[PDB]
């Protein structure tokens, strides 16, 4: 009625510079620790024992090459808890075994939940509809699919992305060479949603800025807007005529337009995640069987599809020994696939 | 190398080419001083 | 503080230079101060380059872009492009740096102390952008100035010691140009050449006689054009075609500079006459040709019959035919058969690369040069690791040709964007809707519906 | 090391010094 | 009015269902030529000797491709940068073998798309709009220039232009990575920030305006009916949207000015994509991604790999396998 | 059959563009 | 406005800089010494430049046993000296 | 003593900005020297 | 002449730095424009002289 729960609720929801909320109790520690763990690892922590790599400012890496790298393949999918059976409470050993990777991935996961809870909590307090939270389901689906589901289908967390600029690039190239991920229609739908979203961002911003009403005397036109004004700041009718005449179609309904801006990139991300769930199981779009039957029988038959697989075979042979050290691969010079001269 | 007589000025010569960039940055200092009015 | 806030000028701080459009004295200062910045950099950068210059390494191993421009004019160099005297480089650097002080002084004075408008001070120096005759006058003065500059090049090449000629008989050397090409069929012929492969429009210019002759024409064309523009006012058809405003004029020049930038990019990427490879390093095509030359020489020394050696594809491993039959190097460098360079031309006969010349006439200097150019190809990383993208750290090299082509592409591109921005704005401002649509006179609302 | 850093320090301060001197004098900024 | 006057009035008419205009006079024929050739070639073109090594690559549906593998294949390396119009071939059969359709399509397209940009300026002018939509379109346009014209110029062949096809595109990407380490180039990184950020801000803007739509409908109808085309009143409450977003982050991280917001929405993707385009256009002249190969060395001099060295191994795979019969000499110099 | 199917889908898309442009619901002001 | 002192007031005040002219350089120096004393290597288990390999070894000390991993790392460390 | 405005904001910005440039510069210097230099 | 040179050149650098600060400050300053203007004249002629001196003396040290 007027108890401690309600009093705490009061405090949590004060209108302050940084809103806290009930969601804050989860979000703030988890986000802080994920970010702090990343900065700590990239600054000070090696990947020598897990990958045979230097990965920190301390060892001489730069912003592009530092990473918090995944644990050794031999850890499997161990939670790698500081107090767990691998590190046994030893912070130093924990760092050397890749404990910061699961630390960051798991605090990061709970942090994202906290962020989406925050979006809901704030929306509810201000009295708006929770579409921003709904939209953030896409980043969640990507994070969960790539950082958790993908390695969980594979042998170990080793094969998740390492948290690093160059490390992420390595993850892209791994996916090309091993999964032929460019060929996957779920990735392609991803691409279209991201590029489509970027397109819509650009085109909507430019259209509004180029159909503005003259609402001031200034040549710099930003000051001629008042947040509380009733009227549209740009002409939908002129925008609509322009696009109808240039491109053939145009938006006529502003609510539809802004919904579509949610739908496109959110749907794209969600499709890309579904594909990565298949890659967890090596369930790839690697091949077109009809192409392979023809090419095997007809040594004159060549497409860009066949050309790309040759590239993929190069990637795998040339990168595997150093990228997968636990396999102890030794590939004699003579077995390495190479074209003429190169 | 510069002629030997000018060698004392080597460290100064190392710095000069960057000066034009400082004029861009200066425009900002100046505008901050007048409040970006 | 005249017109130095948003409320009085109509322009925010981030468009603050637009506050100068109709303030001829302050705008003169901005322009003169800017010219000072350009001249300062030319001077300072040269002295930095000279300070950092080791005479016995190639210029192109040393991140030099300005010393090579001075050397190409025949200053400081001798046979093969060897540096014989660095003093001309020092002089150019010092005189530019000193001159920049003078330009900076004038610029600062006109910008913050002098009359903010010039029109009530002087009818000669003042101007209204919309006065078509005064604009063509000032344009005319500047054309005369530019024509005199083009004739300075001519004077250097013909009367004051010549230019560096990579093509000079018996080896590159500084050479005086006594017979500049005046024939307008040749000079204007470059202008009507295709820009595509094997033609290359003006970028194909391959001898100093044509270069000098070209500047004789340009200098005379520009001086004549300047007199013309001083002595006339724009005709009716031009009055009706253009927007007449300061921003419109800016736009036209941005367009022009964009175009010039893309041309300069192509010039330094392909041309090895006005950008001698001795100073700028080999062109991309040149280095690829040089690799084929290198291995042809090596394998022929070992006993290979290079004309008859069939490669894996069935094409000649070393030598093949172009689509019109000329004998060219094989491998991927088939694309570069239009390359021409002084180290390779002695092997060329009427039907292309000559097998008897190849078998008998290749000199050690040609082997050296091909090896040099193959191993200084214009490939390298942003942090200046020379070679292919997979090469290991070791060699600190990015070709001056890559620096110059990339920078000028970037700049030409953004200048095209600026052309579009300012031309579109000039149009809208002239017609009166650059600040937006009048709510009470929205043009589309008076038009019939599309359907 | 020290010569180059001292130079760029005096050249570097010159611009802000000009603005500072003028602000102090209520100059025509 | 005379005929020319009447014709000019029609071309520039604000009442045509699709605007023509002077730009359109060039755009319409060039785009139609590029389109018709592309469609026919994609369906029915025979194999093309892309690499000039008499090794023809099949791009068309009728010659064993599906939508994903299909392409119009770049012109032959034998041609390089030479202009290869139909009339320079002895026959259409030769024209086809050598990849003539590619050149016809990309040249007509680049001209037409440049005129599409001009046309956006032109109509904005006729309608009394501000002029800069065309400037936003310069970003994708510059990118198409980069992959179809500038990169070929730098490398000396239209054979290295991006193929007109889905798998062809991926081939271009993988070889570009091998040759330029594009992933490690800050201009492609800016490009990524541009498109990931464009997508993020697209979703964010859409979600925030959708969040704050004013109640004008009942539960059994689409909220979209709450907006009528051309109504004067804004249809969402920006004060509420800002109230929300400013609390999500903090107040001064949220836009309360719609003009400033919509400018940011334009600028972020456009500028990033301009850097993407400039990445391709400058790697065209082989100023490549950052190379930290063997940058970390121990006290003895042993190489201590970083993630850059692992990238390098992948790149090597691509390099050694690409165009497997085309290189005779040890270095791939273009 | 494969080729026919691809071309058929494409041609339907092209027809759709035509109807979406020329036979759109016309936008009407209030 | 949410009740807290404006940042611009705070960072243009003399008292802010009296405090922060001490605390900022104190923190920076402490971080410097964390590295310069070698403490960072010890806390995090990061090899120094002389501690990636034994003198004649050219095999990475990769962890291959999940539950004995701590002991493996320890044995690897013993092998250096 | 703690009156807001005593140190002008343009000076705080300039000095802070210069500090950022110095530390970032140090970091670029370090790309060419010592660990990570390739040498 | 080397002592003369090296000094003349350091004097030129020092004067340059003085002018670089002083000229803009003078131009934008409300008071003492009379005195300032004379000094800028002085500094300018002295700067030019010193350039010519270094320029000449260059040849007797190089
Ligand atoms: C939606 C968004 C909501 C918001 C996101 C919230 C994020 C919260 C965080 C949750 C973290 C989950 C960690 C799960 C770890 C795990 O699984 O760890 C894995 C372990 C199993 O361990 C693995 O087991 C493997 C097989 O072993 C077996 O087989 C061997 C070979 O024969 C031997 O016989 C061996 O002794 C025997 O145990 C290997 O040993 C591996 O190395 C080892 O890691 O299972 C387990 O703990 C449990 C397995 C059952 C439950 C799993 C539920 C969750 C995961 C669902 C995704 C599944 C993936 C499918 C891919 C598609
Ligand atoms: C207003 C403008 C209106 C426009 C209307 C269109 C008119 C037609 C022009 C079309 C564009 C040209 C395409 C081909 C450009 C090209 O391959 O250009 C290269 C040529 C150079 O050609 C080369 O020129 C060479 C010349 O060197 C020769 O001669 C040399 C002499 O030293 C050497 O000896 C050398 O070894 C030897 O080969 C050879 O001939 C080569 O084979 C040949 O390929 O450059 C050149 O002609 C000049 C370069 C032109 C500019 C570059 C194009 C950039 C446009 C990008 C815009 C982006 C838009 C963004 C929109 C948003
Ligand atoms: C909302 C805040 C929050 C959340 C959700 C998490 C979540 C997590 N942390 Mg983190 N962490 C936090 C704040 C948080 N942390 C803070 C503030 C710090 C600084 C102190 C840390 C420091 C930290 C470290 C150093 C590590 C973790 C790890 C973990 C993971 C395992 C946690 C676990 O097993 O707990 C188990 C405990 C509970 C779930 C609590 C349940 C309480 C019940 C409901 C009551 C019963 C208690 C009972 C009476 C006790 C009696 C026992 C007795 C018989 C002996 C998990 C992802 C580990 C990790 O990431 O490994 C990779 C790890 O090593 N965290
Ligand atoms: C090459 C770059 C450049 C140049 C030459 C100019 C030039 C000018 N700008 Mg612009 N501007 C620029 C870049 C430039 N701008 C940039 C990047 C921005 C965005 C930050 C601006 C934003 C801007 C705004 C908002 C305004 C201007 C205005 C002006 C003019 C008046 C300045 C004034 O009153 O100073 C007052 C400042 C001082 C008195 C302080 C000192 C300034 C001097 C010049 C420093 C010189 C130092 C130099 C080292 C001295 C060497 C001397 C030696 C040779 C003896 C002037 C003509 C104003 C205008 O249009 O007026 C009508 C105006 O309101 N500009
Ligand atoms: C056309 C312009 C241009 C070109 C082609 C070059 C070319 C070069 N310069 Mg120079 N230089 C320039 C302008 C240019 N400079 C300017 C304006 C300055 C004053 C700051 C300098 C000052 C300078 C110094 C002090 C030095 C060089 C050196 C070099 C070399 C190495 C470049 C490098 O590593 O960059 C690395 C790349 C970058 C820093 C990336 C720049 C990316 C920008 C921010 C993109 C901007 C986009 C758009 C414009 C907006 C190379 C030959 C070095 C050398 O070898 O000297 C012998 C050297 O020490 N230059
Ligand atoms: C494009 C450059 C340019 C232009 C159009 C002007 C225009 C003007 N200036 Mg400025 N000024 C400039 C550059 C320029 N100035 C430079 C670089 C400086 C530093 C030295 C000055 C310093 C300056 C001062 C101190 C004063 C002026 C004044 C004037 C006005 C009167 C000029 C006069 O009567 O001369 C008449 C003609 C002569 C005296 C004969 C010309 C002699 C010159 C040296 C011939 C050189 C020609 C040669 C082709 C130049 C090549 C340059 C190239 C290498 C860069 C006029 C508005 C006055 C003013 O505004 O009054 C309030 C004034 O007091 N100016
Ligand atoms: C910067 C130099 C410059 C500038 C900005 C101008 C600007 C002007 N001049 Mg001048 N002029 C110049 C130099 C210049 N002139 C020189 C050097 C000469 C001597 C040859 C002349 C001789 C001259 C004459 C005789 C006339 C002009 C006229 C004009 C006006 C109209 C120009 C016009 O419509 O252009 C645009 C050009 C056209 C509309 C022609 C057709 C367009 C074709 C198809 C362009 C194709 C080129 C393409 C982009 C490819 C580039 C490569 C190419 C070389 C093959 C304008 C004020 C006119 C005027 O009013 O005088 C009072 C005029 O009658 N000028
Ligand atoms: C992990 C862990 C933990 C935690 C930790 C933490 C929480 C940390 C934090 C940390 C941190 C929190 C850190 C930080 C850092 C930072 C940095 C390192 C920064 C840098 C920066 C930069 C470098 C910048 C730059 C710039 C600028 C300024 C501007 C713009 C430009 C640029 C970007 C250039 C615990 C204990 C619980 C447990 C165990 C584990
Ligand atoms: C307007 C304005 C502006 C701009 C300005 C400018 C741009 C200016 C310029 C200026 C300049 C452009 C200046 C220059 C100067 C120079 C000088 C000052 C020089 C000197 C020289 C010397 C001293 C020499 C020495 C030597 C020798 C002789 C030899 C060798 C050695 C040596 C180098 C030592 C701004 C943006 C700020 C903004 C506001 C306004
Ligand atoms: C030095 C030299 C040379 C020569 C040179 C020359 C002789 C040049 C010429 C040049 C020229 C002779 C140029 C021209 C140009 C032109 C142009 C660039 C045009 C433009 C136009 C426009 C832009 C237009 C526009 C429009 C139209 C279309 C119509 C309508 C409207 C308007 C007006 C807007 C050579 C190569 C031998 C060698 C090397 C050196
Ligand atoms: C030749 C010569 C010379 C010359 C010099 C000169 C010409 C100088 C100039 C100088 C200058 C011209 C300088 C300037 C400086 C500047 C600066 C240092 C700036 C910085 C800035 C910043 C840092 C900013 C920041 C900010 C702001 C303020 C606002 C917003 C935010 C921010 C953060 C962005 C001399 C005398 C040495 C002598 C010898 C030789
Ligand atoms: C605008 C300032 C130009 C200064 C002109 C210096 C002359 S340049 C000088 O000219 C001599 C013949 O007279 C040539 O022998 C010599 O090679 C050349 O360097
Ligand atoms: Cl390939
Ligand atoms: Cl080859
Ligand atoms: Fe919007
Ligand atoms: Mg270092």
């Amino acid at each position: 009625e007027r108890g401690w729960f309600d009093i705490l609720d009061d405090w949590l929801k004060r209108d302050r510079f940084v809103f806290v909320g009930w969601s804050g109790i989860l979000l703030f520690p988890c986000a802080y620790l994920a970010l702090g763990g990343w900065l700590t690892g990239t600054t000070f922590v090696t990947s020598w024992y897990t990958h045979g790599l230097a990965s920190s400012y301390l060892e001489g890496c730069n912003f592009l090459t530092v990473a918090v790298s995944t644990p050794a393949n031999s850890m499997g999918h161990s939670l790698l808890l500081l107090w767990g059976p691998e590190a046994q409470g030893d912070f130093t050993r924990w760092c050397q075994l890749g404990g910061l990777w699961t630390f960051i991935a798991l605090h990061g996961a709970f942090g994202l939940i906290g962020f989406m809870l925050r979006q809901f909590e704030i929306a509810r307090l201000v009295g708006v509809r929770p579409y921003n939270a709904i939209a953030f389901s896409a980043p969640i689906a990507v994070f969960v699919s790539v950082f958790l589901i993908y390695p969980l289908g594979q042998s170990s967390w080793f094969f998740a992305p390492s948290f690093g600029v160059a490390a992420i690039f390595r993850f892209l190239l791994f996916f090309q060479g091993f999964h032929n991920w460019t060929l996957n229609p779920f990735h392609m739908m991803g691409v279209a949603g991201v590029l489509g979203g970027a397109l819509l961002c650009a085109i909507h911003g430019a259209t509004v800025e180029n159909t503005l009403f003259q609402d001031g005397e200034g040549a710099s036109t930003f000051r001629a807007f008042n947040p509380t004004q009733a009227e549209e700041t740009y002409s939908m009718v002129t925008a609509n005529r322009f696009w109808s005449q240039i491109f053939g179609i145009a938006f006529s309904n502003k609510r539809w337009l802004h919904f579509f801006m949610l739908f496109v990139p959110v749907t794209g991300l969600w499709m890309s995640a579904i594909g990565v769930v298949g890659l967890a199981l090596n369930l790839r779009s690697y091949d077109f069987i009809s192409q392979e039957i023809r090419a095997a029988e007809d040594p004159e038959f060549e497409t860009f599809y066949t050309k790309n697989l040759l590239l993929n075979e190069g990637i795998r042979a040339w990168m595997a020994p150093q990228d997968q050290p636990h396999e102890n691969f030794v590939f004699p010079e003579e077995v390495l696939p190479r074209g003429n001269a190169l | 190398k510069l002629p030997e007589a000018y060698a004392i000025f080597d460290p100064l010569v190392d710095v000069l080419p960057v000066i034009p960039v400082l004029f861009l940055a200066l425009a900002f200092v100046w505008q901050a001083a007048v409040g970006f009015r | 503080a005249t017109n130095r806030d948003q409320e009085s000028s109509g322009f925010a701080w981030w468009a603050g230079n637009a506050r100068l459009i109709n303030l001829s004295g302050k705008l003169l200062g901005a322009h003169v101060a800017h010219a000072g910045l350009i001249v300062f950099w030319a001077g300072a950068m040269t002295l930095f380059e000279l300070a950092h210059f080791i005479p016995e390494k190639p210029m192109y191993e040393q991140g030099l872009i300005l010393i090579p421009h001075i050397a190409t004019l025949g200053w400081g160099v001798g046979p093969g492009g060897e540096v014989v005297d660095t003093f001309p480089f020092f002089v150019v650097g010092v005189v530019h740096l000193i001159s920049s002080a003078v330009l900076g002084f004038g610029g600062v004075y006109h910008a913050i102390r002098g009359p903010e408008t010039l029109e009530e001070y002087s009818s000669f120096f003042g101007y209204d952008w919309k006065d078509k005759n005064k604009m063509t006058t000032i344009l005319g003065f500047h054309l005369i100035v530019l024509g005199i500059g083009a004739l300075l090049l001519v004077a250097k090449a013909m009367f004051f010691g010549g230019l560096y000629d990579t093509w000079a008989p018996g080896g590159g050397d500084v050479r005086v140009i006594t017979n500049p090409t005046l024939d307008p069929r040749v000079i204007f012929g470059y202008l009507l050449k295709s820009p595509f492969g094997g033609e290359g429009w003006i970028v194909s210019v391959n001898n100093l006689e044509d270069v000098v002759g070209g500047h004789i024409w340009i200098g005379l064309i520009c001086i004549a054009g300047g007199i013309w523009h001083i002595l006339t006012t724009p005709f009716g058809w031009a009055r009706r075609a253009f927007i007449w405003s300061g921003e419109a004029y800016l736009s036209y020049s941005l367009g022009a500079l964009s175009m010039m930038g893309f041309i300069a990019t192509c010039f330094v990427w392909f041309n090895n006459t006005v950008y001698p490879s001795e100073f700028y390093g080999p062109t991309g095509p040149e280095a690829s040709q040089a690799q084929a030359m290198t291995f042809l020489i090596r394998d022929q020394k070992l006993g290979a019959n290079v004309g008859s050696a069939q490669g894996p594809t069935g094409l000649g491993k070393y030598l093949m035919r172009s689509p019109t039959g000329e004998i060219i190097f094989g491998g991927e460098t088939m694309r570069f058969w239009d390359f021409r360079g002084p180290w390779l031309e002695p092997l060329r006969g009427p039907n292309g690369l000559d097998l008897n010349k190849i078998k008998n006439d290749i000199q050690p200097w040609q082997e050296r040069r091909a090896a040099e150019y193959m191993t200084h190809a214009p490939l390298g990383s942003l942090n200046s690791v020379g070679g292919v993208a997979t090469e290991i750290n070791s060699v600190n090299f990015v070709s001056p040709r890559s620096w110059l082509a990339t920078s000028h592409f970037v700049l030409a591109f953004f200048f095209l964007v600026g052309h579009l921005w300012h031309a579109g704005r000039a149009r809208a401002a002239a017609a009166g809707f650059e600040k937006g649509i009048d709510r009470e006179s929205e043009p589309v609302l008076s038009m019939p519906s599309l359907d | 090391v020290i010569a180059q850093l001292t130079m760029i320090a005096m050249i570097g301060i010159a611009g802000p010094m000009i603005i500072f001197l003028l602000a102090v004098r209520r100059g025509n900024l | 009015a005379n005929l020319w006057e009447r014709f000019c009035n029609w071309v520039t008419s604000t009442d045509n269902r699709l605007y023509v205009g002077w730009f359109g006079v060039i755009m319409i024929p060039t785009l139609l030529a590029a389109t018709i050739c592309f469609v026919i070639a994609f369906i029915a073109a025979p194999p093309v000797d892309i690499d000039g090594i008499r090794e023809p690559v099949s791009g068309s549906l009728l010659y064993g491709n599906n939508i994903i593998t299909g392409a119009v294949v770049p012109s032959s390396n034998a041609i390089g940068l030479h202009f290869y119009p139909i009339w320079e071939a002895a026959s259409l059969d030769e024209w086809l073998y050598n990849g003539g359709p590619y050149q016809l399509i990309i040249f007509h397209f680049l001209l037409g798309a440049s005129c599409y940009m001009g046309r956006q300026w032109e109509l904005s002018y006729r309608l009394g709009m501000r002029p800069w939509i065309c400037v936003a379109y310069s970003a994708p346009l510059a990118s198409a220039f980069a992959v179809f014209l500038i990169y070929p110029i730098g490398q000396g062949s239209f054979s290295d232009g991006m193929p007109l096809g889905i798998s062809g595109t991926f081939n271009f990407m993988i070889v570009f990575q091998a040759e330029h380490n594009i992933l490690m180039h800050p201009f492609h990184q800016l490009g990524v920030a541009g498109v990931f950020g464009g997508a993020l801000f697209c979703a964010m803007h859409g979600s925030l305006v959708t969040s704050s739509l004013i109640r004008e409908t009942t539960e059994t109808e689409s909220a979209n009916y709450g907006y009528k085309f051309g109504q004067e009143e804004e249809t969402y409450n920006i004060v509420a949207a800002h109230g929300y977003f400013g609390r999500l982050i903090f107040q001064y991280a949220s836009f309360n000015n719609s003009r400033s917001l919509h400018f940011f929405l334009a600028a972020w993707p456009v500028v990033g994509v301009w850097f993407a385009a400039l990445g391709i256009s400058t790697m065209a002249f082989n100023l490549n991604g950052f190379n930290f190969n063997h940058s970390v060395i121990d006290a003895k001099g042993n190489v201590i790999n970083t993630w850059a060295d692992i990238i390098n191994r992948a790149n090597l795979g691509m390099e050694v396998m690409h165009e497997r019969n085309a290189h005779n000499f040890p270095l791939d110099l273009a | 059959m494969e080729t026919i199917t691809y071309v058929f889908i494409f041609a339907c898309i092209i027809a759709l563009f035509f109807f979406a442009i020329f036979f759109r619901e016309p936008p009407r002001i209030t | 406005t949410t009740g807290e002192r404006p940042f611009s007031d705070i960072i243009t005040s003399v008292r802010y800089w009296v405090i922060h002219s001490i605390t900022i350089p104190a923190l920076f120096i402490a971080g410097w010494l964390f590295v310069s004393t070698g403490l960072a290597y010890d806390v995090f288990g990061t090899p120094r430049p002389d501690s990636y390999y034994a003198q004649e070894q050219r095999s990475i000390p990769l962890v291959t046993d999940r539950f004995e991993a701590k002991q493996q790392v320890e044995t690897f460390l013993e092998q250096l000296k | 003593e703690s009156e807001g405005g005593r140190i002008p904001l343009w000076i705080v910005a300039t000095v802070a900005g210069m500090g950022v440039i110095v530390i970032v510069g140090l970091f670029f210097y370090g790309a060419y020297a010592g660990l990570g230099s390739s040498l | 002449m080397t002592i003369l040179f090296q000094l003349a050149l350091a004097a030129l650098v020092i004067l340059s730095f003085v002018m670089v600060i002083g000229v803009p400050v003078a131009y934008a300053s409300p008071q003492d424009w009379d005195r300032s203007k004379q000094l800028i004249f002085l500094g300018s002629g002295l700067w030019i002289a010193l350039v010519l001196v270094v320029g000449v003396l260059n040849f007797f040290v190089v």
